[PDB]
């Protein structure tokens, strides 16, 4: 749940997501929130998501 | 005068010592047999339960609860009696409670033990109840504080504590007395070393004044809690949308039920703690006389609410709440409510005849019958409007199983089992304040 | 020299007798009897009241703040829930916890003081093994002096000589 | 009775204080009972693939 | 005189408030209710103080016993002050209109087979005129007695007062419940609450404890006495004002959390009272000013027993019942416009003066402290 | 029940049995005590990939007669166990969708039954008393009217 409350510390740009030797860029966070503003992901916080 | 005894300050110590001096009772050996057998029947059916599943109790889904939580309100409503005659009677300072007080928070604390087991056990998933507590748990989860089933937990997990700590503090002079006797006359030299619960007692000025204001504090600080504990355990009902519950008079009412239940058991204990192992000179019969008023207060305050219930059905009820109480009188449980209300009303309005009926043997045969309506009061109020509530589809009688009854019985078992246990160890009477209040402790001589 | 003892069987003397000596002479840090000799602190015990209600100050506030912080931290900001449209720790269903849970954590501090006034857990008590203080509850209602600046000398034994004592131990 | 139970509030206090210290600096509740290197039927060895 | 100044200024003001019954008509009838019932709660509260003083008998607060007893014979005078309701009674309760059960109106309010037996305005006559045969009968059987054990002392001095408490006791608590269920339950009869019969009771015996208390606190300073009634007398009155502030706020909050939760149709007392129209202001500044300032200020026993404070509280402790009861009586009219009028207050300071006019004139008529009594010096020499 | 004659007369009759109050709002979307701190006005209920589409489930009861297949697909889709005679006798059944029937005669005039059938799932409320009351937060108004 730490990601569904604090996601933008983690999420990848989807370009070559499966890259174990991935250091993210600098200005990572602000480069990410512009996607949550656009992509509109809106992670779940509720009981309905996974527990049913 | 409010105690009839040809006593001085010393006469109690030799006597209550003789009640805790040597270990060779025989009636004990019968009570600890039948009562522990009652406790054995309890756990014999209470782990039979959890390995198997809830439905061995007689609970349908509309009436999800049945006798267990009914007994929780009983075995906590029974217990408020003990703590409030410790608190209230100091607030009004009637200087009268002293003959019985220290035996009463026992009669509360053990009731709270055999009470608290029910919320831990009428659930189906007992093991997953620590989630109910507000521990920062293995995830970012915490309980829901809009739930009176949770208020019950904090209340009882505070009421077991405050009533204890107010009883334990209540009985410090005993341990002082017994620690003082264990050296010179008593069981062993190693009862003194057991009596470190004295906590360096000497009866000094510097802290005895503090003891008074603390006893004042907990009196004025456990009564606001008592009026919240049983009120919580009433809030769980009346907060609901059910018509037979949502009526708002219930929290004062069930409290009066706790009065009219608790003293209705204390008298059962005092009668049998007056015949064989009794204190004629300290448990004056005039005490039980002035005791049954505050019972008979709630012998009518409980009655006034039944009128309001039975009234509001005629005044401005929902067309369901109109039916909700016609059910109570006329329907399956006519055996209960007609006789229950009549039982809880006849006998109190048949009680005050010969100056409150000081006669001791009537007390036992009445104090039972006053209480049996209480187990019905909470089997009626809870359940009689929990079926026949807002649908005919949810119409179902409640058939109680043969395991419902052995848990009820077992609650008497563990109550007597553990009430007797510490009672034989601690002193019964509040001997500290008895010889300090009514006798010549007054400096006017 | 740790102090004295005074076998007073009179229930009433401890008001009028001991009030003489807090005035005439020394302070008398410690008077001994089971029950409250009534109207003592009127003049005797040197007290306007209990002091530790001011120490009950921190009992109510922390418990009050605990529950009220157990919900401003819990009901809205960290893992909230639309349980029944309940508006996120609105006062009323919090009252029987912002009231009652306060009582527990505020009472125990009310008694942690009680266990702290001269530190009641001192079973070491070099007067208590006095061979006749062991009938404390019944024999008499005793007096005592630590070795204050007006030190326990024969004058104190002479002082309580006329304050009628069944005997005078000198620990 | 006994003369040096002035030390007794210490073991009462401290050992009770250590009750909290041993409680919270010991939990590791979903970090100790999670991690393991199970023995497969064949070893895949993600290293190599 | 001491007796005519609250009376001449209050009846000077009441006769001025005839302007209300004449001008801004429907306003004054219900400013009269909030005043009239306050005087009744004053009668109701301080009488129950006398009762409980006898049941679990208390020889410790007996210097504060004779004066409640004076307060009771108000309620016979409160009879002839029932009149202004009756001309406006057809305008108030909304079931007296009798164009609603099954006449030609569009409304068939479900009152026909449910309530019409309990409420029919000639029945309302007897449902209160019956109470005048009880709550006054207590006066003519208690006040006639307790004033009379002084000059003509009896062989059985208290036990006749107990006889009132043996069978005249429970009927009181009943008639208080049905009274509240007949007066103040009925302004918004789209409401069903069982507790409210006690909120009127407790909210009375809450208050009148203060008025009895502040009276001595006024009559101790530049009164006929100054030191007879010692401090620890009031120390109990504090212990009562807390033990009954609890029995109020327990009730005023059990009326709230229970109805704050369910949100039922009966809630419409408070979708109109509490939130809307300048009354969320009232309830907040009420409860902060009604429970916690008393429960906080009076608490510590280093000034709890001082006379002039508890006297100062009897003002803030009884003037507030206006604010407590103006949250019940009037708002069903000013539900549109929370603009409390000058007539809302002339009857408060009026009847709170007129009742006190009679209250001193009877203490002028005869004694103040009972010239002989059981356990008097036991409470005076305390 | 209602007739085409009566239905022709008062289309607002589903409410007429328990209509809204003297001058207050229509019944659904009726305000509570709270409206400013209501969770739908707070973000944490409103912030997900769900609030877009509030879910609801009407029943054209005019064509609902006891086919009783409204149940069984619930039993298989959202799994259940069965129950025995020896068990259901005490009144428990793990069928979630009651399909309760009812009789309505003209005050028992000629004993004309004139039945009605109507399913009754958990109308996943908004005010939702059940949600409020689980102390162990096993219920919540999940987004989209779902009360999961
Ligand atoms: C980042 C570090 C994450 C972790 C760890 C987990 N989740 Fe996730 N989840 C994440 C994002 C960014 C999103 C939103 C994507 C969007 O565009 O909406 C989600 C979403 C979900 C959902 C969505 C609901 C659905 O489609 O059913 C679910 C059910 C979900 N996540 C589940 C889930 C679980 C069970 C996790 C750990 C056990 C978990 N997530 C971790 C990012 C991250
Ligand atoms: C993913 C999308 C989840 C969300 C959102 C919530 N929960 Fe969770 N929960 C999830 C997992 C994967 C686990 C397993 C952890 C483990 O112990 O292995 C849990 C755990 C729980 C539990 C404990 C169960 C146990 O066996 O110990 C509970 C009681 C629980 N979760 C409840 C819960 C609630 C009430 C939530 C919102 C209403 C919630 N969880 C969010 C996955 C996810
Ligand atoms: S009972 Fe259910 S499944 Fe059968 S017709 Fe009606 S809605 Fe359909
Ligand atoms: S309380 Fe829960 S299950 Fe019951 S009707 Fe409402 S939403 Fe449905």
């Amino acid at each position: 749940l730490e990601c569904h409350r604090q996601p933008e510390l983690y999420l990848r740009p989807q370009s070559e997501i499966t890259t174990m030797g991935y250091q993210p860029p600098a200005d990572y966070i602000e480069r990410n929130l512009e996607r949550i503003r656009k992509e509109g992901i809106r992670p779940p916080t509720n009981c309905s998501a996974c527990h049913y | 005068v409010l105690v009839q005894g040809g006593l001085t300050f010393h006469d109690i110590t030799e006597l209550v010592a003789q009640h805790t001096e040597k270990k060779t009772p025989k009636a004990w050996w019968a009570a600890f047999s039948v009562a522990f057998l009652g406790m054995l029947t309890l756990v014999a059916m209470l782990a039979y339960q959890v390995w198997n599943g809830v439905g061995v109790w007689g609970n349908n889904i509309p009436v999800g609860w049945g006798w267990p939580i009914v007994n929780f309100v009983f075995w906590v409503g029974i217990g408020h009696a003990g703590t409030l005659i410790s608190a209230i009677l100091f607030l009004f300072r009637q200087r009268w409670r002293t003959s019985i007080n220290r035996a009463a928070e026992a009669m509360t604390i053990f009731a709270v033990i055999c009470a608290l087991i029910f919320p831990t056990f009428h659930v189906g998933r007992v093991w997953a109840i620590y989630w109910t507590l507000p521990i920062p748990n293995q995830m970012e989860m915490w309980p829901q504080f809009k739930s009176p089933l949770l208020w019950d937990v904090f209340a009882v997990s505070s009421y077991f504590i405050v009533s204890l700590v107010f009883w334990y503090v209540g009985l410090i002079p005993d341990l002082a007395t017994l620690r003082d006797r264990a050296a010179l006359m008593g069981r062993r030299l190693r009862a003194k070393i057991l009596g470190f619960f004295a906590l360096g007692w000497c009866g000094a000025n510097r802290h005895w004044r503090n003891y008074e204001k603390v006893y004042m504090l907990l009196a004025g600080l456990a009564t606001p809690l008592v009026l919240s504990v049983h009120s919580v355990v009433s809030f769980d009902f009346a907060v609901s949308i059910i018509p037979g519950w949502h009526t708002t008079i219930f929290p004062p009412y069930f409290v009066a039920g706790a009065i009219f239940s608790g003293f209705a058991m204390v008298v059962t204990l005092m009668v049998i703690a007056r015949k064989a192992y009794g204190l004629e000179n300290v448990i004056t019969i005039d005490h039980l006389e002035k005791m049954n008023i505050i019972m008979l207060v709630t012998g009518t305050m409980v009655g006034f609410a039944y009128i309001t219930e039975f009234f509001i059905a005629w005044y401005s009820g929902v067309p369901y709440e109109q039916y909700a109480f016609i059910n109570r009188a006329t329907g399956p449980y006519a055996w209960a409510y007609w006789t229950m209300m009549s039982c809880n009303l006849i006998f109190p309005q048949f009680f005050w005849i010969k100056k409150l009926r000081r006669n001791i043997p009537f007390m036992f045969i009445a104090s039972i019958v006053v209480n049996i309506g209480m187990w019905f009061e909470r089997f009626v109020i809870t359940i009689t409007s929990l079926h026949r509530d807002y649908l005919p589809s949810s119409w179902d009688y409640f058939v109680p199983t043969w395991v419902d009854v052995l848990t009820l019985i077992g609650s008497f078992g563990l109550f007597f089992t553990l009430f007797l246990l510490f009672l034989r160890f601690v002193p019964m009477v509040a001997i500290a304040e008895v010889k300090g209040v009514l006798p010549e402790a007054d400096p006017h001589f | 020299i740790y102090g004295l003892l005074a076998e007073f069987s009179d229930p009433a003397a401890l008001l009028h007798a001991a009030r003489q000596v807090r005035k005439a002479g020394y302070r008398h840090f410690d008077a001994h009897s089971p029950f409250p000799i009534h109207g003592m602190d009127e003049a005797m015990g040197l007290g306007n009241s209990k002091v530790a209600f001011i120490t009950f100050f921190t009992g109510t506030i922390a418990g009050f703040a605990l529950a009220w912080w157990m919900q401003w931290w819990m009901g809205a900001v960290d893992y909230p829930l639309n349980i029944s449209g309940k508006p996120f720790f609105a006062l009323p269903p919090s009252v029987p916890i912002i009231f009652e849970l306060t009582i527990l954590f505020s009472a125990l501090a009310g008694v942690a003081t009680m266990l702290a006034l001269n530190g009641l857990p001192r079973p070491y008590n070099p007067l208590f093994y006095s061979k006749n203080f062991m009938r404390v509850t019944d024999d008499g209602f005793f007096l005592f002096v630590a070795a204050s600046d007006p030190k326990f000398d024969p004058t104190a034994t002479r002082q309580l000589l006329e304050q009628l004592g069944g005997y005078n131990i000198e620990v | 009775f006994s003369r040096k139970t002035n030390r007794l509030p210490a073991l009462s206090l401290a050992g009770s204080v250590f009750g909290g210290v041993l409680a919270v600096f010991l939990v590791w509740y979903y970090f100790s009972p999670e991690f393991y290197e199970v023995g497969y039927a064949p070893p895949y060895s993600h290293r190599i693939h | 005189r001491i007796w005519a100044v609250p009376l001449a200024i209050g009846v000077g003001l009441l006769i001025v408030s005839l302007v209300g019954w004449a001008i801004d008509a429907r306003q004054f009838y219900f400013s009269y209710l909030v005043g009239w019932t306050f005087c009744l709660t004053l009668a109701l509260g301080s009488l129950f103080f006398v009762m409980i003083q006898h049941l679990t008998r208390a020889q410790w607060v007996v210097a504060v016993r004779r004066l409640p007893e004076a307060l009771v014979w108000t309620f016979p005078v409160l009879i002839v002050l029932f009149i202004p309701i009756l001309f406006g009674l057809h305008d108030l309760y909304h079931w007296t209109h009798h164009e609603l059960y099954d006449p030609s109106s569009p409304e068939y309010d479900p009152i026909l087979a449910g309530k019409h037996a309990y409420l029919n305005v000639p029945f309302f006559l007897v449902r209160i005129a019956f109470y005048f045969f009880i709550w006054t009968l207590l006066a003519y059987k208690l006040y006639t007695l307790s004033v009379r054990q002084d000059v003509d002392p009896d062989p059985s001095i208290p036990a006749q007062q107990r006889k009132v408490s043996a069978w005249g006791m429970p009927l009181y608590g009943v008639t208080v419940a049905f009274a509240s269920y007949d007066f103040l339950m009925s302004l918004d009869p789209h409401w069903y609450s069982t507790i409210f019969g006690v909120y009127f009771f407790a909210g009375s015996f809450f208050v009148a404890l203060g008025f009895i208390t502040t009276c001595y606190a006024i009559l101790v300073r530049r009164g006929t006495l100054q030191g007879i009634v010692r401090a620890p007398h009031f120390q109990d009155l504090g212990k009562l004002m807390f033990g009954f502030t609890a029995f109020w706020a327990y009730i005023a909050f059990s009326q709230y959390m229970l109805i704050w939760y369910g949100n039922l149709p009966e809630e419409t007392l408070w979708y109109r009272h509490r939130l809307e129209h300048g009354w969320e202001v009232l309830s907040q500044v009420l409860i902060w000013g009604h429970f916690v300032l008393p429960f906080l200020i009076l608490l510590p026993w280093a000034a709890k027993r001082t006379p002039v404070l508890v006297g100062t509280m009897g003002i803030w402790f009884a003037i507030i019942h206006w604010i407590d009861l103006f949250w019940v009586a009037m708002p069903v009219l000013h539900t549109e416009h929370m603009t409390f009028h000058w007539l809302d207050v002339t009857c408060w300071l009026g009847l709170f003066g007129v009742v006190v006019g009679l209250f001193f004139y009877r203490i002028s008529r005869h004694s103040l402290v009972p010239q002989n009594d059981p356990y008097l010096a036991r409470s005076l020499a305390l | 029940l209602a007739t085409v004659e009566e239905f022709r007369k008062n289309p607002d009759f589903a409410k007429e049995a328990e209509p809204p109050l003297e001058g207050l709002e229509p019944w659904d979307q009726y305000p509570t005590l709270w409206e400013e701190n209501h969770p739908s006005k707070q973000p944490a209920f409103q912030d997900s990939d769900y609030y877009r589409n509030q879910w609801a489930m009407v029943i054209d009861l005019n064509a609902c007669t006891g086919c009783n297949a409204c149940i069984v697909a619930c039993d298989s889709e959202n799994n259940i166990p069965m129950v025995g005679k020896n068990e259901v006798g005490r009144g428990r059944e793990m069928h979630w969708l009651r399909i309760d029937r009812y009789f309505v005669s003209d005050e028992a005039h000629a004993d004309d039954p004139q039945i009605v059938v109507q399913p009754v799932p958990c109308m996943h409320c908004e005010n939702a008393p059940c949600e409020s009351v689980c102390p162990v937060a096993a219920t919540v108004h999940s987004p989209d009217g779902l009360n999961e």
